[PDB]
């Protein structure tokens, strides 16, 4: 998360942290959704096509974390995928659509102080906060600043970040890339003008774009990070997977 | 599970606010 | 020697933290980058060994 700040302790309990020793290659973010179900960015869990791998697991998902190095005794617990469901039409070398992925745990989690779920969005939640102009919340342990390797100053940050970004008008998304984006996915982020920056960064994806409902007090997950060119750039926006239009599926598939 | 989906134990259901929250609420009266 | 090992790392539009090897042709050697997780360009490998059994040269 670039220009983003240190959360408090249990304010994203549905924060989900997608980790992989060997290889390391692995940081994404997920939110957990039930006791046995996670959500997280179907890019999260493939690997080039040149890998021929399609195992996909051998994965650590590890909740209740708020140190992104730091192992947290009696607040987190690490569990193992049962299954992995990838959305069937995501498409990476197209539009990168749909890029949504769900996980079954092994067993289901037991919730506390810092592990509980996150709501999904109801035609009504959909419509009264999916508005331009409308805050979001992202959060996740990745970079802190545009990174391709190393970086100058700290890269990776201690503990769980949050920043809180705008939704973005379509046509302003549209034109802000060459990259032909789809219904299923929103853009956030402030404009170069509006005197904030904030964003999410390599490590974030899979993590919840989240917001709170002004009538009945619930979180609501709206997006999942997904993609940008770049991280915090003037001019651009994150885009995130519009979890609504693809709700539907959710529930098909659990 | 869903029933209580959303309300955070240390947050909702202890009647207490992070301290950005208010500024999400903020954006949704016209924002 | 693959004209993708002179390649620069790219690590895309994606923003998963994907640890991998890249062949530093300056260097001769194979280096790791953090990849995005989507549109990977071909000088991007699991690992060193499979980096330089590929790029070894070039």
């Amino acid at each position: 998360i670039v220009e983003g700040s240190d959360a408090e302790i249990g304010m994203s309990p549905w924060q989900v942290m997608l980790f992989r020793k060997s290889p390391q290659e692995l940081l994404c973010g997920a939110s957990l959704i039930s006791d046995r179900w996670v959500l997280t960015a179907a890019h999260c869990l493939l690997y080039p096509p040149w890998d021929k791998n399609f195992t996909e697991n051998d994965l650590l998902v590890r909740i209740g974390k708020h140190s992104r190095t730091r192992y947290e005794r009696n607040i987190e617990k690490i569990s193992m995928l049962e299954k992995i469901y990838i959305h069937p039409r995501y498409n990476w070398r197209e539009n990168l659509d749909r890029d949504i992925a769900l996980m079954k745990l092994k067993k289901p989690v037991a919730f506390s102080d810092y592990i509980h779920p996150v709501c999904l969005p109801d035609r009504e939640t959909a419509a009264s906060l999916l508005q331009a102009g409308y805050k979001g919340r992202v959060t996740g342990w990745g970079n802190l600043k545009e990174t391709w390797t190393t970086n100058v100053g700290k890269g990776q940050p201690s503990v769980l970040q949050v920043v809180n970004l705008p939704i973005v008008e379509r046509p302003v998304c549209k034109d802000s890339t060459r990259i032909r984006i789809t219904d299923n996915m929103f853009c956030a982020g402030y404009k170069p003008d509006e005197g904030k920056r904030g964003d999410a960064c390599q490590g974030d994806s899979g993590g919840p774009f989240v917001m709170k409902s002004p009538f009945n007090n619930r979180w609501y997950q709206m997006g999942i990070v997904s993609w940008g060119e770049g991280c915090d750039r003037d001019g651009k926006y994150g885009f995130y997977t519009h979890v609504f239009r693809l709700k539907k599926w959710i529930q098909k598939v659990i | 599970g869903e029933a209580d989906c959303g309300l955070r134990p240390l947050f909702e259901k202890k009647s207490l606010e992070d301290k950005t929250e208010r500024e999400l609420l903020e954006s949704y009266i016209d924002g | 020697r693959p004209d993708f090992c002179l390649e620069p790392p790219y690590t895309g539009p994606c923003k998963a933290r994907i640890i991998r090897y890249f062949y530093n042709a300056k260097a001769g050697l194979c280096q790791t980058f953090v990849y995005g997780g989507c549109r990977a360009k071909r000088n991007n490998f699991k690992s060193a060994e499979d980096c330089m059994r590929t790029c070894g040269g070039a």
